[PDB]
């Protein structure tokens, strides 16, 4: 077989020179031996007198110049099929939940082409999630792409799992779950939580499969691991044609980890230190993910906001490829209102009035129209106090602070650290309490009723509580 | 290897090639593996070729031989209603195309002498648009704002109002449109395919699709060549408008290009020509002479900045290339004003020259009242008491703004927006609650197409108010508010 | 006595208003120190990774 | 040349050595003045070293030598009431270091398999921060703040508190404290070693310092060899609790690092792997499963942030990679309120599962009390019970106040908050609420401590307990 | 004027101005391609404006006795004070005569700003 030699490691780029002339392709896998067992390398570029270099997928350290690499003859390839649902995968498709091999008759390359212009296709059904804000301003899509905006510790995570405890039950088809970078301890919590609530059976069948690069991992693995979720999903799309729920947690550290290579493979630094090639890697990854005419994916995504800054090169590219976005904000998680969901800079296709009908838009627009009439006023607010504003000003600043606080709702999830039990509400009843809200139906109440509940019937319930 | 040679090195979308010494710059070659690449670098002893395709194939000692050909794409009415990738090859996985001729991608745009005065108007549909900055043919109006503002939205509405006069017999006012998506996802673009077939304006249209998965030389060549299929429209004595969404993600691609040549960056990164790219790009959109057969080319290019931010360098280079801004903001989409475009920040520089008669006759003082309301918001916000001509401006201007709002979709013929506009800035609707002017525009037309069809007739085939038809609008505006 | 109630009333409102407007002040000092720090960072990053290409 | 090489050429702490053929990356190299570096850049023909020391020890044409040891540190119980620097070489002066071990340096943090749920307190004795923010044995919370807020206070309180167990006989209750200094001045970490020598906290403790003048690769790999010698109690089934004060010191010697081998600047001129360094180092604080032997490491990460802007890069880099947060505030630190806790920005997110019961009883609906408070004293800036509220509030927040070096256990904390939240501190004024609650303490200890005792030892209050401290609290109230 | 200054003389010396000096320095260090600093002015620029200022001097009776005087002129655009080079030769000189273009443009000239101006040998100098 066609075997190198290590000629130069520099953080997770290993550079190999392979005498005889047939050098591996591009993307090729290349294996080394070590106490570990096998080491993972990719090829990366053609550097020149029979060298290649190529990112590792796991931990550099004890590499010895000289030693011996072995040329796979293909890509990183993954287990597909339902062997992989109810399982834990490895970057490189091993299993880690300690189970045993992965027994699927298919193994099928991470790296494959974009699903072309023919195969696409396009709807217009709404996923309702339970929770206000998103069902009233950004509506999700079955089959649609989604996406979470958020700095650090804003409640990613914990929005995440809502989503995932709220629908993966009501979507009955397979789901891939894809950590990129993200907690540990989270994907251990996710795991027994699955197990516990038999979407994963270790005694029988599962529904979804796990795929995990959490961001203990060094850059090369996380630069890669999403492609394994994605093609496990596309499997499930493609050959099974199923329906196919994709998580990803976090997008972000993808685009983040190639910048961690992207000096050392010799390229020119671009705005803020990025990679040149970061707007067409994530084209290359992310327009995968497309749902086709083949099947459905519905893909929920998380997205980090480097110190808060939306206008960051990776969030700002993330955001053209989305059907429905989610932008989590520090402000308004500062105010206790979580979900802290932003309902100004969250936006989705689906708020048009000939999918939603006429009802549903002029609530959220009527919504809308009121929060930015508040937040427009705050430096008056804030200088002359309320005293001073005209008084339809007046009763609107009210109307737009009790929306602020019923748009908050406590989950289940979250129930954990807030003490307050969770709670979930329906789409028509969404739009009924806030059209009743928007028509002055509830301006006696007193605002601090509106905080954490579900429904105008807990408001008036709260109201009772708060009068007694 | 004068006609050929061998990669020496290849990673990241880049080969460096050994030989080809008689090749010319920007010359396409093939590799013995089947993908194709352009010259972009011609050095003393390589050559640096942009692969239109996965480098895997590539790989060192890759024969590589010429084409012989620069850079170019079939052209002609048989890509109507057709999509095709930034070569030109069909993805709508129909036909092939039916290419009355081919012209080069990187092409001379019209100098001083071909060249005439911008005069017939671009009938957006849109009422601020056609109102306070009119868009004219051969004009290069820039569309400009945040993420998710509506800027693709206007443009659409722009292309869709065409279907008037595209079904008619008159060729010099049919208009045909030309949609380049620049790094926008796929599914995107057949959303927008979908949207053109329902409303029926694919007929008449064509786009040019450089997605985002799509080696970046072709996001960076999908303009030129989509400016080379308008442009035999323009030649031909046609007319064309070509929408170039997004022209800042075409900036990204050629960043990337560059940054990966090894040619010296510039700010933010981006090379040193960079305003070369789009000026040279926008200028062959041109209104030309009756001895070159009075055909024109529209651009609209559009432009997303990042937190408002105009003076980043892509920004401020387009707004000093094109002839005009549209500003769409987000603070203005939340308070309910649709298409939210700033009408004070927007400007068209052709001016009044490419508006209809009777819309700048009317139109007249309404970017007085405007600019006046504007103003004087600043007293109501800031709590001061109101002098009475403060508070008639600010009745007024209110209604004005509510009267620019515009349903998605949902474009207005100029026989249909002239008596609006009329009402509006006459002082017609002062009296009307400020929540039902919606209600009152959906039922006035309904009232004149009804009662007073001959005003409207008039008013499309003239064109121009005369004072029997202004006289008779006054009446009629009268009786109407008179409900 | 509504007179001097008043014109005590406007002593007291344009004093808290000078007070707020005083906080927004530090505030924003703030906020222009850490743009300041952000941009000389940028554009001096951008001059530096154009010496070494 | 296979096991030695020649130093090619030294400077900006990076030597270029010639020769060294069979080095491993990372290993760490001997030079011939004694001072030692890590292989970081193997490369055709040269290998780079970064220097664990000053670059005026190392001189063109030296010999350098291997070890054939990937970057270690010795490891063990030996190592408790001993300051080490950042490679385990003893400088208290105190004699060698009895190593149970040599462990890496830096190592994967275990994965999702071998880990458990946390669900055991991390006593810090602080009645702010052990009722509303819960630490949890395994849990990593971040302390956050402006310089002298009380962050490194909140810690060393901390590590005081455990006093309490680690005199007793279990091992699984005592709890061992690891301690980096990094970037500090060297006399407050002499001072900070004597401070615990007077507490007697020093017998369980390990320091780690890496001050403020050692070489920046030092300052780089302090918290990593730390985590290595907590890793030690983590692994053989005991408990450990890692400090890192601070990490963002640690971030700066990373950055002139990274600038120094003419690596690309990114955000705030840091690289941009400055996440990977913070992120490698926190998931190894774990809670492990039975089957793993049950051992935990947790982590307090200390950040300074500036003008109290928690958006910045590294303090969100951080808040990401942590379990939580407590936010020091300036503001609240300067008006006397220590510990001054931001309660409305801090949060656990491990939350009822490290708690104790009987806390997260008497404390329940206390996490909002507070926020409402402020968003009371927010509203003003009045109805009758927004009038109570601020009344209860003010007193609340007079009791989350404490002095330093004085943690409470939680048998004497749950009678307090019982107190506050059931509104008994309502009719006492506010400035002998400090009294209140040493005397209230002082009487139970003197009349009722039985109901300390069966507070401590079953862990929660039964219906008979609840009302014998209610009974007990109104005696006291109305004496 | 250092001739003036050490043959027993006075001399007063008008650099109009320095702004433009530092801008011609920077162009001789980017063509010389020496390392960058803050808004690609070179690494010592203050040591350019320190080292050409510190020549006026007052010298003692031993040295003989002379002066010379410098008066360096410096624009601000926009009246930004706080730019690269305006704080380093306001840091480096005893004092600022600040004009202002609002008093200028009020036809209050020669427009000095009395509120920024200082002189800190101040009032030593000042005649009785
Ligand atoms: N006139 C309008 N009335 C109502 N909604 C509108 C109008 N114009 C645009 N929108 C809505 O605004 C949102 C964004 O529209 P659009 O896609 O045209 O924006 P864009 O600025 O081109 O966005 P992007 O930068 O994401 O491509 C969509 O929900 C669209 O439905
Ligand atoms: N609860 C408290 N009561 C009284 N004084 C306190 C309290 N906590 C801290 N202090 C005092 O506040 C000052 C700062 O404390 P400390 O050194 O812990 O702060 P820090 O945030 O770690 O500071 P730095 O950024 O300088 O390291 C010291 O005088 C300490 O004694
Ligand atoms: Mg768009
Ligand atoms: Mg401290």
């Amino acid at each position: 077989p066609i075997t190198g030699k290590v000629t130069a490691v520099i953080g997770a780029i290993v550079d190999v020179h392979f005498e005889q002339s047939e050098l591996p392709a591009i993307l090729n896998a290349l294996e080394i031996k070590t106490p570990q067992g096998k080491l993972v390398l990719e090829v990366a570029q053609h550097l020149g007198e029979n060298t290649v270099r190529t990112i590792a997928m796991d931990g550099t350290e004890g590499l010895v110049r000289g030693e011996k690499v072995l040329d796979t003859g293909g890509p990183i390839s993954v287990p597909v099929g339902r062997e992989t649902l109810g399982r834990i995968i490895n970057v490189i498709g091993e299993p880690i939940d300690e189970r045993g091999p992965i027994k699927s008759k298919l193994r099928k390359p991470i790296h494959a082409d974009p699903p072309s212009f023919a195969e696409q296709s396009t709807s217009a059904e709404i996923l309702e999630t339970g929770i206000k804000v998103v069902d009233l301003l950004a509506p999700y899509a079955r089959g649609g792409k989604i996406g979470l905006f958020g700095g650090a510790g804003v409640g990613k995570t914990v929005f995440i799992q809502e989503l995932i405890n709220n629908i993966a039950k009501a979507h009955g088809g397979f789901s891939v779950f894809t950590g990129v970078g993200e907690r540990t301890r989270e994907g251990n919590d996710l795991y027994r939580e699955m197990k516990e609530t038999g979407v994963i059976n270790l005694e029988g069948e599962s529904k979804v499969a796990l795929v995990f690069g959490q961001m203990n991992e060094p850059p090369g693995a996380r630069a890669r691991v999403a492609l394994t979720g994605l093609t496990i999903a596309e499997y499930f799309r493609d050959e099974e044609g199923q329906d196919v729920l994709l998580f990803i947690d976090n997008i972000f550290r993808f685009t983040q980890a190639g910048s961690e290579v992207s000096a050392l493979l010799g390229r020119i630094p671009s705005a803020v230190g990025y990679q040149p090639t970061l707007a067409t890697d994530m084209g290359l990854l992310q327009e995968r993910i497309t749902t086709t005419k083949k099947g459905s994916v519905t893909s929920v995504q998380a997205v980090y906001v480097p110190a808060d800054d939306l206008t960051d090169p990776a969030p700002a590219t993330t955001f053209a490829h989305l059907d429905a976005t989610t932008v989590l904000s520090r402000g308004i998680s500062e105010l206790g209102i979580y979900p802290a969901v932003d309902p100004l800079d969250s936006k989705s296709r689906l708020l048009d009035a000939a999918v939603v009908g006429q009802e549903h838009y002029d609530v959220a627009s009527k919504v809308q129209e009121t929060l930015q009439t508040y937040k427009s006023l705050q430096d008056i607010i804030a200088i002359l106090g309320m005293d001073e504003l005209s008084e339809q000003d007046k009763l609107t600043v009210e109307r737009a602070r009790k929306i602020q606080r019923f748009l908050s709702q406590p989950f289940a999830v979250a129930e954990v650290f807030t003490g307050i039990p969770g709670k979930l509400v329906r789409l028509k009843d969404t739009v009924a309490s806030f059209k009743a809200v928007l028509e002055g139906k509830y301006d006696n109440i007193p605002e601090h009723a509106f905080y954490m509940v579900g429904g105008i019937e807990d408001v008036v319930a709260k109201a009772e509580k708060l009068a007694a | 290897l004068n006609e050929t040679g061998r990669v020496l090195a290849v990673g990241d979308g880049i080969a460096r090639v050994f030989g080809l010494n008689n090749i010319q710059a920007e010359e396409l070659v093939e590799f013995s593996s089947g993908v194709k690449g352009m010259a972009l670098n011609l050095e003393p002893g390589q050559v640096g070729i942009v692969l239109f395709g996965s480098d895997r194939l590539v790989k060192e000692g890759e024969l590589v031989k010429r084409t012989g050909n620069i850079v170019d794409v079939p052209v002609g009415p048989g890509l109507l209603g057709r999509v095709v990738d930034a070569l030109g090859n069909p993805i709508d996985g129909k036909g092939p195309i039916d290419a009355a001729g081919r012209s080069r991608a990187q092409v001379k745009a019209p100098g001083i002498l071909p060249r005439r005065s911008v005069h017939e108007p671009v009938q957006t549909g849109l009422k601020a648009v056609d109102a306070l900055v009119p868009i004219g043919r051969g004009q290069r109006e820039l569309i400009i704002g945040d993420r998710q503002t509506g800027k693709t939205a206007v443009a659409l509405d722009t292309i869709l109002n065409q279907k008037r006069w595209n079904n008619g017999s008159d060729e010099s006012k049919k208009l045909y449109c030309v949609y380049v998506a620049v790094g926008q996802k796929r599914s995107t673009v057949a959303q927008l395919v979908q949207t053109l077939e329902q409303h029926d304006a694919m007929k008449y249209s064509i786009i040019v699709a450089a997605t985002a998965s799509e080696a970046a030389p072709l996001q960076y060549l999908a303009p030129f060549t989509a400016a080379s299929i308008g442009e035999w429209f323009r030649d031909n004595g046609k007319h064309a408008l070509i929408v170039y969404d997004d022209l800042s993600k075409q900036a990204v691609a050629y960043r990337q290009l560059s940054l990966l040549l090894r040619r010296p960056p510039g700010r933010e990164a981006y090379p040193g020509d960079v305003f070369y790219l789009h000026s040279r790009l926008l200028e062959r959109a041109a209104k030309l002479s009756e001895k070159e057969g009075s055909g024109s080319l529209t651009a609209l290019p559009v432009i997303e900045t990042q937190g408002g931010d105009v003076s980043a360098y892509i920004p401020t280079n387009v707004i000093s290339i094109t002839d005009g801004q549209i500003f769409l903001e987000a603070e203005l989409f939340y308070k309910g004003i649709r298409p939210a475009i700033n009408v004070g920040l927007s400007v068209s520089r052709v001016g009044s020259a490419a508006q209809v008669k009777a819309l700048k006759q009317v139109a007249g003082s309404l970017k007085l009242f405007l600019a006046q309301y504007r103003e004087v918001a600043a007293f109501a916000q800031f709590g001061s008491d109101l002098d009475a001509s403060t508070k008639q401006t600010l009745v007024r201007g209110e209604r004005l703004t509510q009267l620019l709002k515009q349903n998605q979709y949902s474009p207005l013929a100029t026989e249909e927006q002239v008596p609006l506009i009329y009402a509006g800035v006459n002082g017609h609707l002062d009296g009307i609650e400020l929540s039902r002017i919606g209600e009152f525009e959906s039922s006035f037309l309904s009232y004149l197409k009804s009662n007073h069809n001959e005003l409207l007739t008039e008013i499309r085939e003239k064109g121009e108010l005369s004072k029997e038809l202004l006289a008779s609008l006054k009446s009629a505006t009268e009786s109407f508010v008179a409900t | 006595q509504g007179y001097a109630a008043e014109i005590s009333a406007r002593r007291n409102a344009m004093d808290n208003a000078s007070k707020n407007a005083g906080d927004m002040i530090n505030r924003y000092s703030i906020l222009y120190n850490r743009t300041r720090q952000a941009v000389i960072t940028n554009e001096l990053v951008d001059i530096i990774t154009g010496a070494s290409s």
